[PDB]
């Protein structure tokens, strides 16, 4: 799986995968960890700018809160505005199961793009690291500002600001 | 990470460096240039851009120079900087004895009681601002040189002008001649390095102005 | 393991001996990685007998100056805090060494003819003539880096409970 | 080798992330099947003595000679240091004597790691070979499942003010 | 890399394989829907459909309606979803009575065909039911 999956192999660290969590495992099993990857990159990716957006101060709908884990979590009500979210994030994965679940499907595939692109135009395999390492870091980026508002009162630009 | 990397061109992986024996020695270095033990702990010689383009962008033709060459040309203009303006900070402050200041009223000791505050005094008076369009106009006519050998048009050695006005080379053997070089590079070298000592200290929270700044 | 010395007859209190100490397998999984280990082990066991050492003579000697002093400080755990001045300059200096260490690091592996730890470091000599002194002085230093690792770790954390003198008893 | 056994099932399929089983022979992995399983009944236990305890069912009477109640004892924890030190002895004495002698395999002849039943059949062989794993798989998964239930319970009570984080949400 | 090329290889018919038209969403979401599904008897084809129109054509009559500021504002515009649907259905009897052709041989292998007068039939009264049921459900859901 390692040698037909090169998605993820860049210069810093040439498949940098130390404790062999990855070594001699079936492929449902590595499918799963990739699928896992993506899907945590993306969500961390739409998480930081959903955060610095509300940091910023544009916060547009009804005007309520500043600082955003505020705003989610002691705030925004449990009953509904939290319900329907996670609803509709539920229909989105059972159209994914049913994505899944078809011929010639690679590991994190959600838009059917191998319909049109074999993975050896290296353009399509350079611009999928863009999106994975991006992912990557956004994922460590994320779990920086959430310590950094769990426990301080910042909930900002430390480094720059 | 499946490219042939870059740490292979440019890094030689047969001998060592004298200095830090560790590390290998990079491909530019030699035993060629007067004052070389192989340090190059950073491998900058090994950069494989043209720094000519600073001077003339690379887009005005075909033309490249070494790296080693022109960071050579950088270190011998160091070098000859920091001796004289070292050399003249402090003769100023009266270091060596008398305290050694241009005739006129505007440059003696009442005006400008010492060097840390000749720049900014100097700046508003002009004489500054002179200075810097007699320089410009020097480092014209001997920048321009830069460009012919990166056209591969010359053969003149890096830091070389026919400056030798007393003869002290005419004749000597390559043995006297690297040797003579040598000094210039060493002398320049803690030079370079007296004049950052010199600026720093005397610009901290303390520190006096006198001849030693400590 | 072969080739690569260390393992050697010291038992382990629970009945098991360090002949070869490869519990959870880092040298079957991954040994692209144990030139980087044995690298790592090294300047973990360089920088803690130091250290150990360290925390010796800082009990009856203390160096000519007002800023550190017995009376200045007389716990010489609170060094750390109350010399910062000293602290981020070891730390600058040690930067500049370092640094020097990138490139060698970049090509550790096969790429570059050394071994991993082996600075061209001997001033004094001391490095034996041939391999039946040579690997045995090598292990030498692995035992002693390895107990003082597990050393400092008994000391510093010994000092916050006990608050004691050196023996910490 | 170890792949296709009870305790095998979906979603997860195989899940060995660590990797105890790459060098595992018939002898490991015997143990860790006998002892999850152990861990499991442990469990399973601990969430029907501390239900009923919340919920406010407790026995009638004091405790003892001496007088100390079952309804003052709290729930979770904090209730170890209301019971006597005295009454703590002979629960722990009894979960020795447990172990020690009536939880074992002395003739030798168990099926699998886990029985305890001695040689004396009960209805066992009532059960078909695919009702047989069906059941034994059963008490496994309450058995995973109750050990990250009590671990959850011992968490969020030392945390939290009641352990049922679950019954948090949408009123207490 | 390209993303668009002729759909099923046939450059010279005049259509486009896109992400909107073909991509691995919008096939599986539209073989799901109840107009496209596999096992479906056209009874229930047209049930969901109706199930789910009925239940969102109540909003804007309750809302923007002549009455919608009334003590009878719920009723008012509940009738008037009644009526849009007894049109609908109109539309949807008179289609099938002109579409499709009566059967001479009582061959029929084929009952679950949607494409078929028996069957669009069967579709058309499944239609009405869902959406009068669903208009009636949110009557309930609304008068909370
Ligand atoms: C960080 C320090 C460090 C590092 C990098 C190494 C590296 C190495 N050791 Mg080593 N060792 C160390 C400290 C270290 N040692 C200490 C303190 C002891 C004394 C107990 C030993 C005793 C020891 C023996 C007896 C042997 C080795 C061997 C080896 C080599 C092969 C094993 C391997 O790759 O695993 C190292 C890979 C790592 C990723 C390092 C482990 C770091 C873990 C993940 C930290 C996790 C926490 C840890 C359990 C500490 C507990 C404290 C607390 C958190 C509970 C390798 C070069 C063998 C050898 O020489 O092979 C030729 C061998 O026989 N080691
Ligand atoms: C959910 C997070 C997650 C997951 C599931 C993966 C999974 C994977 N990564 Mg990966 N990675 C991640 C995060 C993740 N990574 C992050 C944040 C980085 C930046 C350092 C990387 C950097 C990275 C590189 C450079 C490479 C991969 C590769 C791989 C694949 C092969 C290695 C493997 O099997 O690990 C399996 C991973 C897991 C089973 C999950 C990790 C378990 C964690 C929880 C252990 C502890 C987490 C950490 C120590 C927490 C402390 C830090 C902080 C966040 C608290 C595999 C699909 C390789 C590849 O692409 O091959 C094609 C590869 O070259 N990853
Ligand atoms: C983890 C992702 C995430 C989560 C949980 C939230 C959660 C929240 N945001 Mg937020 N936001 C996000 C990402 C997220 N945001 C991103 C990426 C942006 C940049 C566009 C914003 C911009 C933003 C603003 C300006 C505001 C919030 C607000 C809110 C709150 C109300 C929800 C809302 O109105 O969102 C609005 C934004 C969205 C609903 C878009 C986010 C979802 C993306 C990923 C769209 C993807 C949908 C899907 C992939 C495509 C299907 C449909 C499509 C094909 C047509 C809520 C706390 C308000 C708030 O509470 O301020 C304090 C508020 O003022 N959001
Ligand atoms: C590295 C990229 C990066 C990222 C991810 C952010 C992210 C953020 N910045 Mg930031 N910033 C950056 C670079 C970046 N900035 C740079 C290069 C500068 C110029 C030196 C700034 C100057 C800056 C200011 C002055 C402020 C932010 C603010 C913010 C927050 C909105 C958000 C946390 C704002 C903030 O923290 O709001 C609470 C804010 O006031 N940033
Ligand atoms: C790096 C060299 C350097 C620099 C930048 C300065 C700069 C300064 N000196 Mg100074 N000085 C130096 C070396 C230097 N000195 C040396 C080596 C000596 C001793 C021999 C002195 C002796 C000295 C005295 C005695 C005094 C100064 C003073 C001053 C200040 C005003 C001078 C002025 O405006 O220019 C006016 C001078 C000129 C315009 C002279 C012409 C300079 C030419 C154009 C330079 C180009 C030739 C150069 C040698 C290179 C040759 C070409 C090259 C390719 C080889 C100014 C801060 C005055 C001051 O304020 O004291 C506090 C003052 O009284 N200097
Ligand atoms: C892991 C097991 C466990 C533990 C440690 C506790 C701990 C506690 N319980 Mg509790 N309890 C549990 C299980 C547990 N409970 C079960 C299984 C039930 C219902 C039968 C209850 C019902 C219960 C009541 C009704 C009361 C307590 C009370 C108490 C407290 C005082 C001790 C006491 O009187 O025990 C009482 C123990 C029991 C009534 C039953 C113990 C059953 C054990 C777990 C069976 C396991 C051994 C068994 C012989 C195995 C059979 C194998 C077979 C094949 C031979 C204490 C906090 C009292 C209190 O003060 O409340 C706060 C109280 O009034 N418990
Ligand atoms: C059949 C033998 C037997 C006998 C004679 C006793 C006798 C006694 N038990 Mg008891 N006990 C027994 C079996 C027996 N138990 C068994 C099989 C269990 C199950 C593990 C217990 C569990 C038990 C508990 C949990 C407690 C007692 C306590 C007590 C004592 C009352 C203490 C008091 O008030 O002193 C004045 C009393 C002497 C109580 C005690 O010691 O409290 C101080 C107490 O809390 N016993
Ligand atoms: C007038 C007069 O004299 O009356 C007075 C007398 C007196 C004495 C004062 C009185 C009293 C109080 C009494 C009698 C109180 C009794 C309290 C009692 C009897 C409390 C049992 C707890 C059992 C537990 C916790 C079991 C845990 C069981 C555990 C933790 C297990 O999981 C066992 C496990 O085994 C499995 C299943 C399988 C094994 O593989 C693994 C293990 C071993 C771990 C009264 C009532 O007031 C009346
Ligand atoms: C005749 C005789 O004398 O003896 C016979 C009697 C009898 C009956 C035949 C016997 C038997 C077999 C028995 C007793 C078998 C028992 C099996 C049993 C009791 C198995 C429990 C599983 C519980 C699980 C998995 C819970 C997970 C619970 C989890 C993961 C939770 O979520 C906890 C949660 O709490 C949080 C953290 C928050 C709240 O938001 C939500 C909730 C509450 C949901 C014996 C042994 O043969 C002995
Ligand atoms: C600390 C200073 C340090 C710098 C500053 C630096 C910078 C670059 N590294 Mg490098 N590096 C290390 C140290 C440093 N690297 C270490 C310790 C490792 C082992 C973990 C390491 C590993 C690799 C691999 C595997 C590759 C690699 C490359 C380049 C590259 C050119 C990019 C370009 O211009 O295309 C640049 C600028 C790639 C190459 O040569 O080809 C594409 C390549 O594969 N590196
Ligand atoms: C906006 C949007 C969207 C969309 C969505 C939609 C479009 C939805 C819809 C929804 C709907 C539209 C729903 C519906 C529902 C319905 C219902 C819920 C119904 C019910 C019914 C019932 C239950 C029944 C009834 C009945 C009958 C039939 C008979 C008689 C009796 C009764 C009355 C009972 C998306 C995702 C794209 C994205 C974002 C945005």
């Amino acid at each position: 799986w390692k040698d037909e999956n090169i998605i993820g192999i860049t210069a810093p660290m040439g498949f940098f995968d130390p404790l062999g969590l990855s070594s001699g495992k079936s492929d449902e099993v590595m499918n799963l960890y990739r699928e896992a990857e993506l899907k945590h990159g993306r969500v961390a990716m739409a998480a930081c700018l959903g955060w610095y957006i509300t940091a910023a101060g544009v916060h547009p709908a009804f005007n309520s809160a500043l600082s955003s884990d505020p705003l989610e979590a002691a705030k925004q009500l449990p009953t509904v505005g939290w319900l329907q979210f996670v609803l509709g994030c539920g229909a989105i994965e059972w159209l994914a199961q049913q994505i899944k679940a078809r011929p010639g499907y690679q590991p994190g595939d959600i838009l059917g793009a191998a319909y049109w692109v074999d993975n050896s135009d290296e353009g399509w395999v350079d611009y999928q690291n863009k999106e994975i390492n991006n992912g990557r870091l956004a994922m460590v980026a994320f779990m920086g500002i959430f310590v950094q508002d769990l426990y301080f009162g910042n909930y900002g630009d430390q480094i720059f600001r | 990470a499946m490219p042939e990397r870059l740490w292979d061109s440019m890094v030689d992986k047969t001998q060592r460096s004298k200095a830090v024996p560790f590390l290998p020695r990079a491909v530019n270095l030699d035993g060629s240039l007067p004052g070389d033990v192989g340090f190059d702990p950073f491998y900058l010689s090994s950069i494989p851009k043209d720094f000519s383009g600073f001077i003339q962008p690379p887009q005005w033709e075909e033309k490249g120079i070494p790296t080693l060459y022109w960071m050579r040309e950088a270190e011998l203009k160091h070098s000859r900087v920091a001796m004289l303006a070292w050399f003249g900070w402090l003769a100023t402050d009266g270091a060596f004895g008398v305290t050694l200041r241009f005739p006129g009223e505007i440059y003696s000791v009442e005006n400008i009681p010492t060097a840390y505050e000749a720049h900014n005094a100097l700046v508003s008076q002009g004489s500054m601002g002179f200075l810097l369009l007699a320089v410009g106009f020097i480092e014209f006519c001997t920048g321009a040189v830069l460009v012919e050998v990166a056209k591969g048009d010359s053969d003149r050695e890096a830091g070389d002008f026919k400056l030798d006005p007393l003869s002290f080379l005419k004749g000597k053997s390559e043995e006297e001649i690297k040797r003579m070089k040598t000094r210039e590079i060493a002398n320049g070298r803690l030079a370079m390095l007296a004049f950052g000592g010199v600026a720093t200290q005397t610009a901290l929270e303390g520190g006096n102005h006198a001849f030693p700044y400590f | 393991m072969v080739g690569a010395e260390g393992p050697e007859p010291i038992p382990f209190a629970p009945s098991r001996t360090s002949k070869n100490f490869d519990p959870v397998g880092f040298a079957e999984r991954s040994p692209e990685w144990l030139p980087w280990y044995r690298e790592a082990e090294l300047k973990h066991g360089r920088a803690a007998m130091l250290a150990t050492v360290g925390f010796v003579v800082p009990e009856f000697v203390r160096i000519p100056g007002e800023q550190f002093s017995f009376e200045a400080i007389p716990k010489v755990i609170d060094a750390h805090d109350a010399l910062p001045e000293s602290m981020i300059q070891i730390f600058g200096w040690i930067s500049f060494l370092e640094a020097c260490t990138f490139p060698a690091m970049a090509g550790l592996g096969g790429k570059y003819d050394r071994k991993p730890g082996d600075f061209s470091f001997d001033p004094l000599g001391l490095y034996p003539t041939d391999p039946e002194k040579q690997k045995k002085m090598q292990l030498a230093e692995l035992k002693n880096g390895r107990l003082a690792m597990i050393a400092i770790g008994g000391m510093v954390t010994g000092a916050a409970v006990t608050g004691h003198g050196f023996p910490y008893l | 080798a170890f792949e296709n056994e009870l305790g095998v099932q979906p979603p997860l399929g195989f899940w060995d992330p660590l990797g105890l089983l790459d060098n595992a022979d018939q002898e490991r992995f015997d143990r860790l099947r006998y002892v999850e399983i152990k861990h499991g009944r442990i469990a399973m236990l601990a969430v029907l003595g501390h239900i009923t305890t919340s919920s406010g069912r407790t026995l009638g009477g004091n405790i003892d000679f001496s007088g100390t109640a079952f309804s003052s004892i709290k729930t979770g924890l904090a209730g170890l240091s209301d019971i006597p030190q005295a009454g703590l002895l002979q629960i722990v004495a009894f979960i020795g004597f447990l172990e020690l002698f009536v939880m074992k395999d002395a003739k030798g002849t168990g099926e699998f790691p886990g029985d305890f039943r001695n040689g004396i059949d009960f209805g066992w062989n009532n059960f078909s070979d695919e009702e047989k794993m069906q059941k034994r798989a059963i008490e496994l998964n309450n058995g995973r499942a109750a050990q990250m239930g009590i671990l959850g319970l011992m968490v969020h009570e030392k945390i939290g003010g009641d352990p049922y984080i679950i019954n948090e949400l949408l009123g207490y | 890399a390209n993303f668009i090329k002729p759909y099923n290889d046939d450059p010279f018919v005049g259509h486009l394989a896109t992400p909107i038209t073909s991509s691995a969403v919008t096939r599986s979401l539209l073989k799901n829907l109840p107009a496209y599904r596999f096992g479906l008897t056209p009874l229930l084809r047209g049930l969901e459909i109706g199930l789910a129109h009925g239940y969102f054509l109540i909003g804007p009559f309750f809302k923007l309606g002549p009455l919608r500021n009334s003590e009878i504002a719920l009723f008012a515009g509940f009738l008037s979803t009644i009526g849009l649907i007894l049109i609908l259905t109109l539309g949807l009897t008179i289609y099938g009575a002109v579409v499709f052709k009566e059967e001479k041989v009582m061959s029929s292998a084929n009952v679950n065909n949607l494409q078929t007068k028996k069957a669009w039939d069967q579709f058309k009264g499944g239609f009405f039911v869902g959406a009068c049921g669903s208009a009636g459900f949110a009557l309930i859901c609304l008068y909370v």
